[PDB]
């Protein structure tokens, strides 16, 4: 029944306390510990910001990559020297 | 001097007794064999002897 | 090398750390008496130690005051002879013993 | 919270700046003059802590089955005593600190048990006295026995040997003071007449310094608590 | 302006508490960390305890 | 004199307000303008945290995707009249 | 007595506060983000080869094993 | 707000003119007698600081489970600690703000929840105690409990070495009450009967500007706030 | 404060207290750091022995009674 709770304890990439939401001093001194992820997600928001106006476009490509691994594969012997396949036609 | 603490019998009975020094709580007496050791010192020079 | 400086080989030995005085680090200083007595096996029967050096006579108080701080550190060691450097830069500087005074 | 040498180069730039004592450079204070200095300023320090009540300490004792009188000095500290000499120290000073002697007056002395002991008081049996101002009595040694004694205490020693305190804690506000009395000390140690009266300006000084902090009381030092003798006495 | 460690009970008030802490820190000084480092971890050491014979 | 931070519910007159302020400007002071920054594009932030497993796989396949960009125009060739060639 | 004046901007704990606790509330969506940086970059890299991908994404695909046959056919 | 260098210009061209310390412009003082007038400026903001309770300043302290003593030093605050003699600080600070040890006397004190804790109370047994002027006592630590500490604070240190503060704070009636104090150090320290003679009138203006600025009150010092006990003591 | 946290005598002192009353098994695991620090250097060949303990017994004496029988 040894206690372990404090604020010695507690570092960056621990998860919040449920029970001590209501202290003040404690959400405030949360929010400060972890400044390294505000300042990371701060420095580089428009690159967020065009992943984010992108996202449908890759949301529609996720669903493809299994085909496309097999077609990378065939691009090689697909390449088959793309001006003999007019006269393939032809013929 | 607390390692001799721990390592120590510190028993309060014991069979050693001078009759020569036989005193009460109330003495104080600060022992006559000064320990000292001796220390470099650079002469003063200012000093004319 | 070694293997050949150990004791069977020779009688007894001289040791000496002008760096770490010199530096006053002398936190290292215990580290020689150590060594002397285990890493190359000699009794502390005869052991020889010399203390400090003073080049460039305006750094005197410094260097001897670390000599005194060596030189207590040995004789806890229990070390039986010990050696001021040299002659010249005790009669140059006037280094004498005296006991401190008690104030 | 500053060392020694801090106090040296504050007397050579200060007081004592024209003074034949500083070296050519003005660093610091010559060699042979630094004993002079450190007499002064335990002089300074102890007055200091003799007026003002800046420090409260405490002490643990011990009791022996034999021993009635119970002097509080170094020689009895865990930390301090000699084999040889003292076969059992009945001060204890496991955890820190090295119990300079410094017991100016003793203020409260509670027993192991929670409950108080009276100090000096005839017509109570169960009193403890002292017949000398840092020697303690119980006339009642126990089994299992031990007393906490909360005291006045004054600044450690400071002797500048490799072994003594080099520190010097004493509230900001009262530098000046130190400073007063030990130019005070200096220059009334000339022997001149001009010397003479610097000396008088400086003590002056001192007094007047020490009286201001005692106006704005900068040390807390007064103290009020609540009343108690209200429900002792019967009051509704 | 002093608190003495040995003043345990000093409820007029009868609060509740006896502030055993003071004492702690009077004999037990910036080694706590120490024991509450081998007192979280306990039931290993039984165990160890336990099966000494054996080792 | 001042207000002392921590001391909040401070409304015995009146019942309204908590002062909670001060703490923040002791604790994450000249930082708070980041917070609201962040605080204010939070939409943006959730969308794209939700969707960080596709998001994820692809970071993985984009040197693949990249050899495959550079044959798009390739990738058609017209591939109805070979495969009427073909089919006789 | 009351300086809370519009309910709609001023709240009552505090607007700073009240920001703190908006962003406490809801940080693992933050470090999930952050933790994936150099990952999100990469694709900022190349959203213009994605982009240009999409648009042939609705063709191109034509089951190609199918044509692979046909070419062997 | 100026630069510390206005204060050397100042001087340069105020007292001290005709003295030997200044360089031969007249616009700055020498390089050499640079260190007695910082020391003389730091005595003059204690002094100041400790009669005006002109700032007022705040510190959080962190409370760990097996300490009842808690000093406010500088070695134990999260910016300034050794780690290796520190296993972890419990003075909360941030990267600008170091929190330079100045406190003169501790007024206020209260919890994280938003209660105030009575300090220096013998007879109530949740209290905090100082044993020393910058030292709190807290007897029984819990979980999750912090400290907000308000205290009377004295002018940060000025050292001109590119890392100590340049900047003055102080108001503007004060400036020749900081003069006439560095004039009576420097002139005393002369050790001659007409310096000292120039040195007295050196104080007492020193003194006069002081009780002038009391009688008009224009630090805003005095306090005055609307009535509680009215209603607590029953009255209607 | 809270129940389940906060120790009434004192958390400081609950955990001397709770330490003071399991004594015995840290003065007879403290007696034998250098036997408990032996079994550990072993501790990968124990392991290896541990693997093969239900074969390469096989009664080691009947392997050479058999040679005898």
């Amino acid at each position: 029944t040894i206690p372990n709770e404090g604020y010695c304890c507690e570092t960056l990439n621990d998860p919040i306390v449920d029970k001590m939401i209501g202290n003040a001093y404690y959400v405030v001194k949360f929010v400060a510990l972890r400044m390294p992820f505000i300042k990371n997600v701060s420095d580089n928001m428009t690159q967020l910001l065009a992943i984010h106006n992108k996202l449908t476009e890759l949301s529609a490509i996720y669903t493809k990559l299994d085909e496309l691994q097999l077609i990378h594969n065939n691009l090689d012997k697909l390449q088959e020297l793309y001006n003999q396949l007019s006269k393939l036609t032809g013929l | 001097s607390i390692e001799d603490y721990l390592k120590g019998k510190n028993c309060l009975a014991s069979p050693n007794y001078d009759p020569d020094d036989q005193h009460s709580s109330w003495r104080e007496d600060l022992p006559q064999f000064k320990k000292d050791r001796e220390h470099l010192t650079l002469v003063n020079t200012r000093r004319n002897r | 090398p070694e293997s050949e400086w150990i004791f069977p080989n020779y009688d007894f030995v001289q040791i000496e750390d002008y760096d770490w005085i010199i530096d006053g680090r002398l936190d290292l200083v215990p580290l020689t008496f150590d060594a002397a007595v285990n890493r190359l096996g000699y009794p502390l029967n005869v052991v020889h130690y010399f203390i400090g050096f003073v080049l460039l006579p305006e750094d005197a108080k410094k260097i001897w005051a670390d000599v005194d701080k060596a030189w207590g550190l040995a004789l806890e060691a229990g070390i039986p002879h010990i050696y001021p450097w040299s002659y010249t830069q005790v009669m140059r500087d006037g280094v004498i013993y005296a006991v401190p005074k008690v104030c | 919270m500053y060392y020694i040498e801090e106090l040296f180069c504050r007397l050579a730039n200060g007081v004592l700046n024209n003074t034949g004592i500083v070296t050519d450079d003005r660093g610091d204070i010559e060699d042979d003059s630094k004993p002079f200095i450190i007499v002064a300023a335990n002089e300074a320090l102890t007055r200091l802590h003799g007026r003002f009540n800046m420090r409260n300490n405490n002490v643990v004792v011990e009791m022996q089955e034999g021993r009635t009188n119970y002097p509080l000095l170094a020689k009895y500290a865990v930390q301090s005593y000699d084999p040889n000499e003292v076969k059992c120290p009945f001060i204890m000073d496991l955890a820190g600190e090295k119990f300079a002697e410094d017991v100016i007056r003793i203020l409260e002395v509670y027993d192991d048990k929670g409950r108080r002991r009276p100090l000096n008081d005839r017509n109570n049996p169960c009193s403890l006295f002292t017949p000398r101002p840092n020697v303690l009595q119980n006339n009642a040694p126990k089994a299992w026995e031990v007393l906490n004694v909360m005291y006045q205490a004054k600044h450690p020693k400071l002797s500048t040997a490799e072994d003594g305190y080099n520190e010097i804690d004493i509230p900001d506000t009262l530098d000046p003071a130190l400073d007063a009395y030990i130019a005070y000390r200096y220059y009334t140690s000339l022997n001149t007449p001009e010397s003479s009266a610097k000396a008088a300006e400086y003590l002056s000084f001192y007094d007047s310094i020490c009286r201001e902090v005692v106006e704005y009381d900068l040390t807390s030092d007064t103290e009020v608590d609540t009343n108690t003798l209200f429900r002792k006495r019967g009051w509704r | 302006s002093g608190h003495t460690p040995f003043n345990t009970i000093p409820n007029e008030g009868y609060c509740c508490e006896t502030l055993n802490d003071p004492i702690v820190d009077k004999m037990i000084g910036n080694a706590y960390y120490v024991v509450k480092f081998v007192a979280l971890r306990m039931p290993f050491i039984k165990n160890v305890s336990d099966n000494m014979t054996q080792l």
